């Protein structure tokens, strides 16, 4: 009757929560955290210093949105965190109220973006070992968890370790290949554009292309993206002229409800049905620094690894992540990759003649469930493995060596 | 290069 | 040497995986040349000798003179920079160092084995070279069984099956009492 | 950038740096008449709905300069036409905007003046003047026929929403 | 002929030109090419510009240009780009030379495909119609600037590294090896790391931006363990540089590990063995009478070897190899072993010196070059070697 | 398994580079002439001697002599000395200063204060830059 | 080998 460990997938967006050895993440709540801050002016020599017990006088989760007298302040920003005191407060609140798990008799696994600096991991591990006194800890990249969860798509019994994952995120979407359990360290790239700035662009365009909404209830209006309201588009200008020609049937309407005066307000739906999701393959719209597509990045990263691994990698691309829920995404990526790889093969064959014909490279995109969350099941299987109880860093290791035990990274080595 | 490496 | 020349052609291979790839390529698309200069001249007219190989990634590599260049290193060690002689010269020297009478028998019987002697035409080239070096008054014969790869294993199995060899083995008792030096005196 | 110019044969002439690509117009200028409806202005209007979003533009051919200039002028045309009331009023505004004195390339007041050339001889100066005036008039005549709609006789919000999305972050003004 | 000869090294990163019998190069310009581009982010046209521009002007006006590199690792990618660069350097404002009555010296990298040499010589003979040309190996162009008839070259630069040991003058082709490491790669890596720090960078012009930062701040270490402990125990090694736009960035730890890829190619996905280990293996694989002479005389050629501290790391590594793989830790016999790395002050440009000195004495006699006449015949090329 | 070993076994010289008594000090102590006791303690320093015995003997004797003093004549004791004597003194106090326990702090602090008042920062400089194991 | 050649 051994107690199960605890599985947590922290991040910038909706933080997944639940226990190991289970088939559904029970709690999925935002990162919004309340605080009894107000208007002091001395805010850089006493940030808060709440007198008495007012320090803990703050809510958390979905209940924290509807508190109109505090401040909703997200602690995370695309992985990197400025102030981690809010993170500690959120962690204690969750573990006690929601999870109800005693740290001294439980094992915690945490997930961080691959670009997280060593200092943040070291100091969060130190904080955990000092305050929570967790017997064991383990941090790993989320790509492998997604790969493990991808087995459920079809033929679980057929072991398939090779592949590559392009995961989404509220502020980051990364690319990580797997070569029979061992990933490549140098063949990893970080994409800054993600599923948040897209909504920023949507609302920015909407605030001028339409009127009839209140400033407060903007994001709820901007969340038409999460609805059926965005389809990807093999061509841009074609659909532009399609809308500018008819502009009658392709236009949709919004019927949101105000959260203050309970007065209905409506606005039409325009070019944003596709432009947002199209920004992924044209990031230049939002971020001027990163004028680089995604599919070509995928082929480049897959072309910077040994020959024997290039072939199977193209065959296994996993559709996991919230921002990847957009329809026809896989078709576009598959078609683009096939076109570029076929062109490269033809160029290679042109220089050296021959009547032969190489077997065409096969690129296939797999669509399945688990797309919204592919890290939780990986953590559950992580906990269920007995070897996890042995690999996890121990207390005595942190006792005198320090929190450096958690500094191991997949893209470092001397 | 033509085969192996880019150049 | 094959990797080095493949570099001169335009194809680069450094790590061990490409070492295995080049090993397979040599195993599949290499042969010896009866005449080096004539083969080079025919390569100057490169329209019937080039061959193509399919890499795992799908890239196609065209190999020309390299097919008959690397094997020639056996007969011309100077290519790698080794100050030695070829297999033909070494065999001639070894046979000459033997007694005169047994030279005839040694010439009449020349067994070859190993995985490096499967290149087609190697036997003919060796025969031609030996006859050119040796006096042109007797007959030199080359025997090239088609199963020379596992000849050593077959010989070991046959030797083990021999009844007389059942007593020549080295057991734990005698080894422990005598010591590791026993094997040195066991048939040299 | 990705959606650069098209329809530029090598036989096309030039004026210093720009490509004197024919434009079909009932007005008068130093340009010929092309029977096909396709021309520089049609492509510019077709691609303006997307060129603004991008933040770069490589001038693969000389027609890229013409596309840049036409889109830049269209930005100002849309900005000035947002306050329109009647189709006749919009046409009047576009006409009085076409017959103006805007910064000619090679002179101050012109953005990205480095890319464009500086005319030297006298005749090319008025040649370019007339060519640009004809282009402006044709653009004005082309916008008025699609910007307005048979109903509500007002500038469609869809076509004036890009007023603040100045090309290359800046306009002629 | 005109008794006029110009020596050039059309390498990968930088291109140097100059006349024979010259102590230092007259003109030094890099290999930068880029079509005009307008960035909607910031900045607009200020001064004149042309459709195709290269040379030093790019180093100053890359802000509004799509800078691209034509050559890397000494191999041909874009024939037209190299043709344009050659036209520019041969124009009346860079060299101003008469093609029909001039001779040139070329220094192609060792161990490269013959197609590049054939293409370049054919281009020079046809497009520009030079009377005669030559191709030389870096070994002579280096050892000939100080009077050395024996040594091992560790020439490193943009592209790939190379080695060409020579004993008593006669060449030793069977003891040369190539590795996929160079300055460009050290750059890609300063980049993955400052990205971690949290800065977003492109691959168009900032690649040239990081060049100065690597030149000033980047340095190599003596012992990895001590330097790493110092970095993690102290923050004095932190330093910055003023960007052209006025932005300020902090780099204290990434400036040290980037050169370590030279001795640890594992960091950049290469199954290398290390420059020092490779040198030791190459020396050992040779004969015996030459090992001591090779060790005694050794040169550190190339601009990518100007990193501060490389000689110390190399000599220490070589001594460690000698101790562990030969003496099995017997330090007492190790004392007498001696090494003297040859590091001339003019390590930024030595090939040009060798070419100038060669042309000084190899100009009067016409039986050295590939004269224009031989080109018109078939069954040609490989004239000398 | 290479650089692991040090290669620092060089040859360049890494700068390869008369004790006190007890009976006289005891006689001075019992006689009460504390100044003579201190003078004898500072006499015959171990300037040239490689042995922990004499070092610890000198440290213990100087510590014991200093401890017995009162905070009225310390200025007189310091004054009746030469500058080199003051430097040697301060060196002895620093040497015995590491000795913990037995409340050997306050008197040493007062002695250091008086030495600073008289010897000055030059004494600190001399004690800090004296490879001479004293 | 130990002396001469590698092995
Ligand atoms: N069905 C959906 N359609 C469009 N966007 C979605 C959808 N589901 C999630 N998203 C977007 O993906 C983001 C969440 O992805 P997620 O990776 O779970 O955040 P995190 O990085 O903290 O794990 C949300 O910001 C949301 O906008
Ligand atoms: N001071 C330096 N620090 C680091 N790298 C340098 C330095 N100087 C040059 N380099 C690198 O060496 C490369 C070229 O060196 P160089 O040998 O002069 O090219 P080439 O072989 O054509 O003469 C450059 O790309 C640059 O990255
Ligand atoms: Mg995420
Ligand atoms: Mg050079």
């Amino acid at each position: 009757g051994r107690l199960p460990a605890c599985v947590v997938d922290c991040g910038t967006g909706y933080t997944k929560l639940g226990y190991a050895g289970n088939t559904e993440p029970q709690f999925i709540i935002p990162s919004c955290i309340a605080i009894k801050e107000s208007a002091k002016v001395g805010d850089q020599a006493q940030r808060r210093v709440m007198k008495g017990v007012d320090d803990l006088d703050f809510f958390i989760g979905d209940e924290a949105i509807e508190k109109p007298t505090y401040a909703t302040k997200w602690p995370i920003r695309h992985g990197i965190v400025e102030d981690w005191d809010l993170m500690e407060r959120f962690m204690e609140q969750v573990i006690f109220k929601y999870l109800r798990a005693e740290p001294e008799d439980h094992y915690f696994l945490l997930t961080e973006p691959p670009l997280n600096t060593p200092e943040n991991r070291e100091y969060t591990a130190e904080i955990m070992f000092e305050s929570f006194n967790v017997p064991g800890l383990y941090i790993a990249v989320q790509a492998v968890l997604a790969l493990a969860a991808s087995w459920t798509s079809r033929q679980v019994g057929e072991r398939t370790l090779t592949g590559t994952v392009i995961d989404s995120g509220d502020g980051v979407t990364h690319v990580i290949p797997v070569a029979e359990g061992y990933v490549i360290g140098s063949c990893i790239k970080h994409i800054p554009i993600a599923g948040r700035d897209i909504t920023y662009f949507i609302q920015q365009l909407l605030r001028d292309r339409e009127v009839g909404i209140p400033p407060e209830q903007s994001l709820e209006t901007a969340k038409a993206v999460k609805e059926r309201y965005s389809y990807v588009c093999p061509d841009l200008v074609k659909e532009f002229n399609k809308y500018d020609t008819d502009g009658s049937k392709w236009i949709k309407q919004y019927t949101g409800i105000n959260a203050i005066s309970k007065k209905e307000f409506s606005i039409d739906v325009g070019y944003e049905r596709f432009l947002g999701p199209e920004i992924f393959f044209h990031p230049e719209f939002a971020n001027p620094d990163f004028t680089q597509p995604i599919s070509e990045v995928v082929d480049e990263v897959i072309q910077n690894c040994p020959i024997d691994v290039r072939r199977p990698l193209y065959k296994n691309i996993v559709l996991s992540g919230g921002s990847t829920m957009f329809r026809d995404f896989g078709r576009r990526l598959q078609r683009d990759l096939k076109r570029t790889v076929d062109a490269r093969l033809k160029l290679s064959e042109e220089l050296s003649g021959g009547r032969l014909k190489p077997k065409p490279i096969d690129v296939q995109v797999i669509t399945h469930h688990m797309q919204r969350y592919a890290v939780w099941f990986g953590g559950s299987m992580l906990a269920s493995t007995p070897e996890f109880y042995q690999v996890c860093h121990t207390k005595k290791d942190y006792e005198e060596i320090g929190p450096s035990i958690c500094r191991h990274n997949p893209v470092f080595g001397v | 290069w033509x085969a192996x490496c880019p150049a | 040497y094959l990797m080095k020349i493949l570099t001169e052609r335009g194809y680069s291979f450094v790590t061990t995986a490409e070492r295995e790839i080049v090993r397979d390529i040599k195993e599949k698309l290499c042969y010896v040349a009866l005449d080096f200069e004539n083969e080079m001249a025919t390569a100057a007219s490169s329209s019937s000798l080039e061959k193509s190989y399919e890499l795992p990634d799908g890239q196609v590599i065209t190999i020309g003179n390299e097919r008959f260049r690397c094997p020639e290193t056996l007969f011309q060690p100077s290519f790698i920079g080794m100050e030695s002689a070829g297999i033909h010269e070494t065999t001639y020297n070894s046979i000459m160092k033997c007694d005169i009478d047994i030279r005839k028998d040694l010439y009449a019987n020349n067994v070859m084995s190993g995985g490096t002697t499967m290149y087609p035409g190697i036997a003919d080239r060796m025969q031609k070279e030996i006859t050119a070096l040796a006096p042109s008054t007797m007959k030199i014969k080359i025997i090239a069984p088609p199963e020379r790869k596992y000849s050593v294993w077959i010989g070991g199995s046959i030797l083990a099956s021999l009844s007389t060899f059942q007593q020549m083995w080295i057991t734990k008792q005698e080894y422990d009492e005598a010591g590791p030096s026993i094997v040195h005196r066991k048939c040299f | 950038p990705a959606y650069h110019s098209s329809l530029m044969d090598p036989d096309t002439k030039l004026i210093g740096n720009m490509a004197l690509l024919p434009i079909r117009s009932q007005f008068k200028g130093p340009a010929p008449r092309e029977t096909k409806d396709t021309d520089i202005v049609d492509e510019a209007i077709y691609y303006f709905k997307a060129n603004v979003f991008f933040k770069n533009y490589e001038i693969k051919n000389e027609a890229d300069r013409t596309l840049i200039y036409i889109t830049l002028y269209i930005s100002e045309c849309l900005k000035k036409l947002q306050k329109c009331n009647s189709k006749s009023q919009g046409e009047k505004e576009m006409y009085t905007l076409g017959i103006t004195n805007f910064p000619i390339p090679g002179e101050p007041g012109f953005p990205l003046n480095a890319i464009y050339a500086k005319p030297a001889n006298k005749q090319e100066d008025e040649v370019m003047r007339a060519y640009l005036q004809q282009l402006r008039q044709e653009t004005g005549l082309r916008l008025c026929e699609k910007v307005f709609d048979p109903q509500n006789d007002k500038p469609s919000k869809w076509w004036t929403c890009f007023v603040k999305r100045q090309f290359m972050n800046k306009s002629l003004s | 002929q005109g008794r006029k000869v110009v020596v050039c090294d059309n390498g990968t990163g930088f291109v140097k030109c100059g006349y024979a019998g010259s102590n230092f190069p007259e003109h030094i310009f890099p290999a930068l090419v880029g079509r005009p581009i307008i960035r909607s982010t910031t900045k607009v046209g200020n001064i004149e510009i042309k459709d195709l521009m290269v040379g030093d002007e790019a180093s100053e006006l890359r802000s509004m240009l799509e800078v691209n590199y034509p050559m890397e690792n000494g191999i041909v990618r874009n024939w037209d780009d190299m043709k344009h660069l050659w036209d520019y350097t041969f124009g009346p404002e860079k060299l101003n030379i008469d093609t029909r009555n001039c001779k040139i010296l070329l220094t192609e990298p060792p161990m490269n495909p013959t197609k590049n040499r054939e293409k370049i010589v054919e281009v020079m003979f046809e497009t520009y119609q030079f009377s005669g040309v030559y191709v030389a190996i870096q070994a002579v162009l280096t050892l000939y600037a100080q009077g050395l008839l024996t040594g091992v070259v560790v020439d490193s630069g943009d592209g790939v590294t190379h080695i060409c040991p020579v004993y008593e003058g006669f060449s030793l082709p069977h003891l040369t090896r190539r590795l996929d490491i160079a300055g460009r790669d050290i750059t890609r890596y300063l980049i993955k790391l400052l990205l971690l720090r949290g800065y977003a960078f492109n691959h168009s012009a900032d690649f040239e931006t990081v060049r100065m930062i690597k030149e000033k701040l980047c340095y190599v270490g003596y012992n990895i363990e001590q330097e790493q402990k110092l970095a993690l125990e102290t923050t004095v090694l932190v330093e910055s540089y003023t960007l052209p736009d006025g932005r300020i960035i902090k780099v204290g730890g990434e400036r040290f590990e980037a050169p370590e890829a030279l001795f640890q190619p594992h960091l950049i996905n290469v199954e290398g063995v290390g420059v020092a280990e490779l040198l030791f293996n190459t020396i050992q694989a040779a004969d015996i009478d030459t090992r001591s002479e090779f060790y005694k005389h050794i040169v550190l050629s190339g601009g990518s070897t100007m990193y501060p501290g490389l000689p110390s790391r190399l000599e220490r590594e070589l001594k460690q190899l000698y101790l562990e793989r030969v003496l099995k830790g017997d330090v007492e016999k190790l004392s007498k072993f001696k090494i003297r790395i040859e590091d001339p002050p003019r390590r930024k440009h030595m090939v040009f010196l060798g070419g100038a000195v060669l042309a000084d004495i190899m100009k009067d006699k016409d039986n050295f070059w590939m004269t224009r006449q031989e080109y018109q015949e078939k069954g040609v090329r490989v004239l000398e070697k | 398994r290479f650089r692991k070993v040090d290669v620092g076994e060089y040859d360049e010289n890494k700068f390869v580079d008369a004790g006190p008594d007890e009976g006289e000090v005891d006689s001075c102590l019992r006689q009460g002439n504390m100044t003579a006791a201190l003078q004898a303690a500072l006499k015959n320093p171990p300037i040239n001697t490689k042995s922990q015995a004499v070092k610890d003997r000198a440290g213990s004797i100087v510590l014991k002599v200093l401890i017995s003093f009162k905070a009225n004549d310390i200025e007189k004791a310091v004054q009746s000395l030469d500058k080199n004597g003051v430097d040697l003194l301060m060196k002895y106090i620093y040497k015995g200063f590491e000795s913990p326990s037995d409340n050997s702090s306050a008197v040493l602090l007062q002695w250091h204060e008086k030495a600073l008042a008289a010897g000055g920062v030059g004494s600190i400089v001399r004690v800090l830059t004296a490879r001479k194991t004293v």
